[PDB]
This record gives structure tokens, sequence and C-alpha cells, in this order.
DNA sequence: GCTGTGCAGT
RNA sequence: AUACUGCACAGC
């Protein structure tokens, strides 16, 4: 019910190099063109939903050795380490997506926002409260059921003093405020998140 | 994504009074092997302060304890003492030469405080001297009571494990220890925490406390099960196996297996199990076939010698994915031993995804919906017939992935761990959450970690419960 | 993801 | 160590 229906690209861009992801971040940052937070870490190979031609470098792999397959045989794929690699290429892609108005934890691993009140569009009560501090954040995570792929959806709260220092010792304080559930305080959220989302090379469906 | 319901399975005592709740259906029954009347020695450590509580105690439990149930006084009942009105049909009994006494000159060099290695094992030794000394005399207790004082709970609490060498220790004796803390025996002055230094541990009412201490008493004293678990529709003597993996306290990171068992009704069986190799993090111990073909034949071994025959189905369940040789090798052993039916399932403390939201109570416990390959089991939550939820918040799901299929289907796994949900023996509380093979694990580490080198180490949960 | 420790309410 | 449920931190 929580859990959210991905649908997959119908491309995906493979090459072959021999770099490290350390100097490969540092010549992206350093470089003089669009900067993009969706190239997977080489764990051997290089993997994307991309075009590396119209990328800003594109020196981590040499051109000739660039390849264009289907997601439908890489996404059925046994061998769990392959899956492990395609959550970590679907987290940084989810990560890049929605990258403007959000911000990614270090530690608890949540997308927080970064007062707004943001309301949206639906047929239903008006239930919005502030979301940019009492944030609202959740923890996206990518699991592959029968055939098809899904994200679960985490609600959860990142404390701020001003939007930009950390927190100190609001974590007593975010447990209180978890510990309020009564049936409307996480079906709202979701709700929320799934508004939010529906609004790109990931496309995501509605929840069950 | 279908959904269904579940009702919590019935418990049978006597063949009467078919009931749920594990406290009225000992008030109102007629008890596992009951007799018309039935003694039970207890033997008290301690100093006499605490020897003097522990009479009082079991002296004024018999005269009856009230029953007002502020939370759904169904969830327990008066406890009227064990007298004509006796729960377990017994009366229990103390020896006047059975308690025994230590003097205050060797807890005061208990108390010296070199380190917390050395008063520790003085301690134990002292308290298995005083065991062996009431082993040895001829008021032998059926159960044995530490109500160790205040002064040396401090001095242990100061901080290994007093518990497990103390357990460790107890093995090799005739008699199971029921280590109570001081607090528990009716006394104003609560005991001081480990970390929040000046505060007070808190307790429940005194009746469900007294239901727990006197049912605890009553199987670690009477070698008798209070409550079976009846099969479903279709069952035969199963095998349900669970796995652990601990560590030593020597600063060892060998994660070494164990094996436990409770085929029978709900009665259990652990064994030690092989060595321990090959761990980055512990996923095989099993490895190849050198350690679980063994491990399995001697689980079978122990079937045999119980039960003179072999299980019909063995439902191996744990919390860790397994890896190809260590299938290979459960496969191969239960080919050997002509196995029917099999389970290898992992169970998930994990899966964050919580659903099934709807509803203006909570929802209950007992509800699957089952993903396309994997299911949701809810085993805790709430009922009308409990009223609400007393509980905290929302409760904790589990999912089984069935790797290294076999002949069953998830409908069957999740009724039969949630038939597997309630059997527990530690506590007559209803709202469960865990099977008891799972629930086993650390309680069977935090004893046999302990155990070192090569002896008999012997199988009865009896010991670790 | 899974092993270790420590509390709070009934 | 009468318990069960729930929550937080650390390690790999
Ligand atoms: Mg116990």
């Amino acid at each position: 019910i929580n859990m959210l229906p991905l649908t997959l690209p119908n491309e995906m861009y493979i090459a072959s190099t021999t770099y490290e992801p350390r100097k490969a971040i540092a010549v992206i940052l350093n470089g003089d063109g669009p900067k993009r937070f969706d190239w997977v870490i080489n764990g051997g190979t290089f993997w994307s939903f991309h075009d590396p031609r119209t990328s800003a470098c594109s020196e981590i792999v040499d051109i000739d050795q660039v390849e264009a397959i289907n997601t439908k045989e890489l996404a059925l794929h046994d061998d769990i380490d392959e899956q492990n690699r395609f959550s970590h290429l679907l987290r940084q892609t989810l990560r890049y997506q929605t990258d403007s108005d959000l911000g990614w934890d270090k530690d608890h691993k949540a997308l927080y926002f970064r007062s707004r009140n943001f309301a949206y569009t639906s047929s239903k009560k008006k239930t919005d409260a502030n979301v940019v501090v009492r944030h609202h954040a959740f923890s996206p995570r990518f699991e592959l059921m029968a055939d098809q792929w899904y994200l679960i959806i985490t609600p959860t709260y990142y404390y701020t003093t001003n939007g930009y220092a950390p927190h100190q010792f609001a974590a007593p304080l975010l447990a209180g405020k978890k510990r309020l559930d009564k049936s409307a305080a996480l079906r709202g959220q979701v709700i929320m998140w799934h508004r939010f989302l529906t609004q790109a090379y990931l496309m995501f469906g509605e929840p069950p | 994504f279908e959904t269904r319901i579940f009702d919590e399975p019935e418990l049978e005592f006597g063949d009467h009074h078919h009931h749920q709740d594990p406290r009225l259906g000992l008030s109102e029954a007629g008890p596992l092997q009951t007799f018309l009347g039935d003694v039970i020695k207890i033997g008290v450590v301690g100093n006499s302060k605490t020897i003097e509580d522990t009479r009082k105690f079991i002296e004024t439990v018999s005269s009856g304890v009230e029953g007002k149930g502020e939370k759904h006084p169904n969830m327990h009942p008066p406890f009227p003492g064990l007298g004509n009105q006796s729960p377990y049909r017994c009366r229990f009994e103390i020896e006047d030469g059975a308690t025994a006494a230590l003097t205050k000159s060797k807890l005061d060099k208990i108390g010296k405080e070199p380190d917390h290695y050395r008063a520790v094992e003085m301690a134990v030794d002292e308290i298995i001297g005083e065991l062996q000394a009431m082993d040895d005399g001829g008021s032998r207790p059926d159960v044995a009571i530490i109500a160790l004082p205040v002064k040396l709970l401090e001095r242990v609490w100061n901080a290994p494990n007093f518990r497990g060498m103390l357990k460790a220790k107890a093995m090799g004796l005739s008699f199971p220890i029921q280590i109570v803390w001081e607090d528990v025996i009716d006394d104003k002055v609560t005991i001081p925490q480990k970390v929040k230094e000046s505060s007070s541990r808190k307790i429940q009412d005194i009746a469900g406390r007294t239901w727990n201490l006197m049912t605890s008493l009553y199987y670690k004293g009477s070698g008798r099960i209070p409550w079976r678990r009846m099969p479903l529709e279709g069952e035969f003597s199963a095998c349900y196996v669970g796995i652990s993996f601990y560590r030593e306290a020597d600063g060892q990171q060998l994660f070494t297996s164990a094996a436990q068992m409770f085929d029978e009704r709900g009665r259990g069986f652990v064994l030690k199990g092989r060595r321990a190799r090959t761990e980055s993090r512990g996923r095989h111990p099993y490895m190849a076939r050198e350690d679980a073909k063994k491990i399995i034949e001697d689980v079978l071994a122990a079937y045999k010698l119980h039960h003179k025959t072999l299980p019909a189905r063995v439902f191996i369940l744990k919390t860790s994915r397994f890896k190809d040789e260590e299938a290979d090798g459960i496969i191969a052993a239960l080919d050997e031993a002509g196995t029917e039916l099999r389970d290898l399932v992992w169970v998930q403390e994990s899966y964050t995804a919580r659903i099934l939201r709807d509803g203006n109570y909570p929802v209950l416990r007992g509800t699957f919906v089952d993903l396309h390959g994997k299911g949701l089991l809810y085993t805790s939550g709430s009922m009308p017939y409990y009223g609400t939820y007393p509980g905290k918040y929302d409760p904790n799901p589990l999912l089984l992935c069935p790797h290294h299929t076999s002949e069953s289907t998830v409908a069957q796994l999740a009724e039969e761990i949630f038939s597997l949900t309630k059997v527990n023996w530690n506590s007559t509380q209803m709202n469960q959450r865990l099977p008891i093979p799972i629930r086993a694990a650390r309680k069977v580490g935090e004893v046999l970690k302990y155990v070192g080198e090569g002896e008999v180490i012997s199988a009865d949960y009896r010991k670790y419960i």
C-alpha cells in the first residue's frame, strides 16, 4: 500500500573502463559542463540511462566502447550483486532527479526539504503543514518483487536550527513526534509524497 | 495483493475448556498432567533478609491477590493461591534446611573491588559452593531461587556476564536456578540502574507479576509443560528448527553456530553444533557439507533418541539468507534421512514497508497480505476480546522468504508460525511477536558463550530459560 | 542486511 | 536476572 511502482526506461547505456570513483567525481566537479548525479559508481562497468556523447566531459570511458541495451534483460537478472548495483544506480538516479528542492542525508539516508506549506491539488481535505525546524523526509528503498521494481516509502523528520546548521539533541523529540500515529498521520504523508513524486527518466505510479 | 485475517489457535489443557488465554485456561480448567495434590520444594540462596522475604512472599500469596484489571480485566484472573483454588493443582513448600545463607565477611571480600572480573568469579564460585552444599545434602530442592542481595547486585552491576557463568556451572547440577532480584520479593528499595544512575526500575502490577513468576516456578520445578500447541488441519510430528550465530566474550570474532529444536507440542532441545569458519559478517558456518551434514545428523540423532522415529516435516527457519553450499548440505542430509516435507525460510526483522493502516481500530493480531512471492505476517496486534491496543504505537511485522524453494506455499508457512507464536514459556502474556525458535536464540547464546572447552554440553532448554 | 548494548509503559 | 511490547545508540 505504501509501496511505489517504478516504471523503467527502455534503454541503458553501458561502458567498460578502469577508473576509480573518487578522481572521477573530482574531474566531474572541476569540469566546465552540465553536472549529473546519476552516473554510477564504477564497480567494474559504467551504467546509466543517459547518452555520454552529450555529457560534460565523459572522459571516464573512451567513446568507441559504449553500448546501448534494453533494461528488461538487466532488470530480470539473478546473482543479486548485480541487483545491489541496480539498486545503487536507481538510488543515484532518484537523488539526481528530484535534486532541486531536496537534500540527501549521509547518516540516516533521507530526502529532506530545503516555511513552505506546499499545498497540493487533491479531491480530499487540504491537509498541508510546514515542510521546510520540522521538515518532512522519507527513506527510499528499492526492491524487485515478482516482475516489478518497487520503492519502499518511510516518513521521518530532519531537524535543523535554521535550515543549514545541523541538529544537536533533537533525536528524542524526533522519536516523540514519530510515536504519533492514529491512522491519519502516515497515510496523509504517503499521499503527500505520492502527489509530489507524480509531478525525468523514472516514472512513478500510484501506490496500492 | 490478496488479503486475509487469521484467528489465534486454541490451547488444550485437559481436553476441556478450549481457551486462548493461558491464565484463565489455567484458573478454570484442568491443567495438563494434573493430580489431586502435588508438592514442589523451593530452595533460596542469599542473606537472611532475602530468605525471610522469600518465605513471607510464598506463605502470603496463598491467601489471594486482587484482580481489578483496569485495562481488560480478562488479561489476568485474581490469583487465589495454591490452596483449594489452585491454578496448578499443587501446594508449594520450602524446606527449612534447604535455604542457605552467606556471611557478611565473604560479601565484603567480594565488595573489596579489585576489578570487574575477580569479584565476579569469586561470587560465582561461592554461589556454586552453596549450591553444591544444597545438592549434596538431604533436602534436595526441585527449583532453586537465587535472591541475591542489593550490595552484591551492585557489585555485579558495576560493569563479563554473571548469569552466563552461573547457568554454565548449574548445567552440571540437577536442578535449574530461578534467579530473582530482591525488588521482586516485595521490598521497598528499588534497584539502581546502570546508565541512568539515580533512577528506579519499573515493574508490573502485583497480580500479573505473581502469575508470571509462579508459572515460571511451576515449569522450572515440575517437569511438565502447562499448555500444548495442538496441530492444525493435517499436521504430523514436525521438526521446527532455528539456527543462531554467537560471538564469545573473550574478544574472539568466531561466530559459532547453534541449533534449537521445538518439535513436539513445544518441547525444546538445544544442541551445540559445529565450529565456525569463513564469516566476514556471518552467513555460512554451514560450509559445504562437513558441518551441515553432521549437524543435521546430530539433530536427527537427538530426535531418534527421544521420539524413537523420524520427523515427517522439517521447517528450518532463520534470519540470515543462506548460500548454495549450505542448501546443498541440508537437501542432501534430508534426502539421506528420507524427509518428506521441507522448508528453508529466512525471516526478516527488517523490510521497512508498513501497510494496512485503514480501519478505526488498529490492525488486528494476525493478518496476512501475500505479496507476489513473499508474505507480510502481522503477529502482534489488537483484538476486540482485549478491547484495545495497550501496547506501544505500531507493531512490527515479519517477512518470510523461502530461499531454495521447496514443496510448500507461503499461506501454510504464515499460518504455521502464527500457530507457533504463543507457546511461550517465559510469559503468560498473549500478544507475542516472535516465534520461540527465534526468540530462544539470544537466551541460549548468553549462556553458551561461557561454556568454553569440551564438556558434556547436554540438551535442555530449562537451563537457559 | 544482521550482532551487541541500554530504557519506558502495561 | 518474573515478563512482553516498543524505542534509541554502537559494530560489521
Ligand atoms: Mg526466565
